[PDB]
């Protein structure tokens, strides 16, 4: 298998995706733009064999609809309209996450219980963006009109007003460097005759400007006044029926932290107060700061004192958030005792992580900034002392706090034998958690005349550890389609039906050995999406 | 040949069983459905 | 204190008061058993430290020590009760073969 395990980057995923559920004739193009950036329609079509000019238009409008790329337009002064396409990330990873999501609509959707759209309600996630976009008048016009749909259409208000059902605009349908250029000029509508001197200002007042309007329209998605119609007639309250709209990964991805944030409970206490922590958490998604934080993508992010300006701003929001800063007082009515309150947190306030230390005396918070951080350390040493020896945890704990570390004061600090600390130690070289760094004694930096240092690096041992399993899913992907091209006859007269009794044997091993795949496939992308608090 | 497993290596509970049935519809959705 | 191994048995013994909840670990450690003489308040907190680097132990407010309560879990974050059957099934997951 050594073709794949050496030349392939998560290119390797991404081609593997557009091949597991879509059809053939794309996978080449969706390769073809990360492979080199961005390309046009008329350099598109030279470089790709196999595909005329509008057979590509014929493909590009598929993976278009189902929110693949983000396109752009671009126009010259003697030039016509150019339309320069890039490439989109999080659109393919609903193509990604697409199983977790249905067991995230009845895991938070709980008021619920013996409901009989249980199959419906798992159907318009199906429906709303394997499709494409969505309507309101897409499903009203299915195979039933009316048909006790308004207690369908009023049960969507309940699932669109909770989040994560936006609608879509071109902010969306474009990434968000590109739509930054356009504003910053925008904001450089100035004469320069109007006050020319201190020129370093000039750039300032264009960007303290566009830092509101990037604000604003950001919030355009976010801005509930207008994504809901007041009725007068037969019905409460419902959205406006022109609208297109789809499910995005924010609420999700938000939802996926404080689910991966739960797992720490149940490790640093016991059951009861893991228990009383789920609600402390529950109210506080709807409104967070973001997790992928949209604002630092590309910048002015290379200088310190806009650097610094990155997070003097995010943590004073944090710090005075009304969405999620609870009076520890309404959360024991939410438990299907004031008392208890201020006891089962008052071990919050004990724990050695930064959650629920600092606030006002009476209200609480849950901060945010610097917890995620150390949750990125937690798993990660876990993980080290998974596949290897649990003597490489002692070594792994041992180099932050004893900081730029030798092997003489190694033998203080830890304390074990000198025939079985260099046969791991040498095992997490290989593996890029420790760096070294050697001084010389002598001249030209000689190897002998010399000694070592090692170093934590907590930045690139992390940047190994992401790609070590993103290769590590798509090579489980490969594995599934390769299933699907054995067998390859009696699958498709399987799809035909809708029997030799000994053929039904062969069915069964090839079904239960690829349902372990989806399995362990879950396992290994909950310690995936960790590393994506970044 | 490989040594050194990934310690994530066991058999499927029900609390996921009826979680990868959702997978194997939602592609045979895209498929049999316009693409 | 000297180069070769019991002290890993040594250690085993002081956890176990601390699990059920540096002066004090002085009195608790002179019992019947231990023989190593002279036990200096420097080699306490050098040993102590290593609890701390398996996770066994946790250091609070400079010099008191609690269990980072690993014995529930001596008995997903759950290593144990996780066995591979390695053996005809070709699809498992390897840390290596992408180096």
């Amino acid at each position: 298998s050594l073709e794949q395990r050496t030349l392939n980057p998560d290119l390797f995923l991404y081609k593997e995706l557009v091949k597991a559920h879509l059809g053939e004739r794309a996978a080449s193009v969706i390769g073809m733009l990360v492979a080199l950036g961005r390309l046009s329609v008329r350099e598109l079509v030279e470089k790709i064999d196999g595909m005329d000019v509008d057979s590509v238009k014929t493909t590009l409008v598929s993976l278009t609809q189902l929110r693949c790329v983000k396109y752009l337009q671009e126009t010259a002064i003697s030039g016509k309209k150019t339309t320069y396409y890039y490439y989109n990330e999080e659109g393919i990873h609903i193509l990604l996450y697409s199983g977790l999501i249905i067991d995230e609509i009845i895991t938070q959707m709980r008021v619920n219980d013996e409901e009989e759209h249980k199959q419906l309600v798992a159907e318009i996630v199906q429906n709303v963006i394997s499709l494409g976009s969505l309507t309101v008048e897409d499903y009203l016009s299915s195979v039933t009109s009316d048909s006790m749909k308004y207690t369908i259409s009023s049960l969507f208000v309940q699932l669109c007003e909770m989040g994560y059902l936006i609608q879509i605009s071109k902010l969306h349908y474009t990434p968000i460097e590109d739509l930054w250029q356009f504003l910053y000029e925008k904001h450089y509508k100035n004469i320069p005759r109007n006050s020319p001197l201190s020129d370093l200002k000039k750039r300032s007042q264009a960007k303290m400007n566009a830092k509101t309007d990037f604000a604003k329209i950001i919030n355009k998605p976010n801005e509930l006044s207008q994504i809901l119609t007041v009725d007068p007639k037969t019905s409460l309250r419902i959205v406006k029926p022109t609208v297109s709209l789809t499910i995005n990964l924010d609420r999700f991805m938000k939802g996926r932290r404080s689910k991966q944030l739960i797992n720490l409970a149940k490790t640093r206490v016991g059951s009861v107060t893991a228990q009383v922590y789920k609600i402390a958490l529950r109210l506080t998604e709807q409104k967070s700061p973001k997790i992928r934080d949209p604002l630092t993508q590309t910048g002015l992010l290379q200088d310190l004192e806009e650097a610094k300006s990155f997070q003097d701003e995010a943590e004073l929001v944090e710090e005075k958030t009304p969405g999620l800063t609870f009076n520890a007082i309404d959360l024991a009515r939410h438990l299907p005792s004031a008392s208890l309150i201020n006891s089962h947190l008052k071990i919050l306030a004990s724990s050695n992580f930064p959650f629920l230390n600092e606030t006002k005396p009476g209200v609480y918070y849950v901060p945010y900034s610097k917890l995620m951080p150390v949750l990125k350390s937690s798993v990660y040493e876990y993980v080290i002392a998974s596949t290897l020896g649990p003597s490489a945890m002692r070594l792994s704990r041992c180099i932050r706090d004893n900081k730029l570390v030798s092997e003489k004061i190694i033998n203080s600090t830890a304390l074990m034998k000198e025939k079985d600390i260099r046969s791991t130690l040498a095992s997490l070289i290989r593996y890029n958690s420790v760096e070294i760094q050697e001084v010389p004694r002598t001249a030209d930096r000689s190897a002998s005349r010399a000694v070592f240092l090692f170093r934590c690096k907590e930045t690139h041992s992390y940047n190994f550890m992401r790609q070590n399993l993103e290769w590590n899913m798509a090579n489980l992907l490969f594995k599934k389609e390769k299933l699907k091209q054995e067998n390859s006859t009696l699958l498709k007269k399987a799809n035909r039906d809708d029997l030799l009794p000994s053929e039904l044997n062969q069915l069964k091993m090839v079904n239960e050995r690829e349902l372990n795949v989806f399995a362990r496939l879950s396992r290994l992308l909950s310690l995936w999406e960790v590393f994506q608090m970044a | 040949f490989p040594s050194i497993p990934l310690p994530i290596n066991g058999p499927i509970t029900n609390k996921e069983r009826s979680l990868a049935v959702k997978y194997i519809n939602f592609g045979k959705t895209v498929k049999d459905g316009p693409f | 204190e000297l180069d070769i191994e019991f002290i890993n048995s040594l250690l085993t013994i002081v956890w176990r008061f601390i699990s059920e909840n540096t002066q004090e670990i002085l009195e608790f450690i002179t019992a019947a058993q231990v023989a190593n003489v002279e036990l200096t308040p420097s080699n306490i907190r050098s040993l102590c430290e290593v609890l701390v680097y398996d996770d066994k132990l946790e250091k609070v407010t400079h010099d008191c020590y609690r269990v980072t309560l690993e014995s529930i879990l001596q008995m997903i974050f759950n290593y144990f009760k996780m066995f591979p059957a390695s053996k005809h099934d070709k699809e498992v997951v390897y840390f290596d073969e992408w180096t």
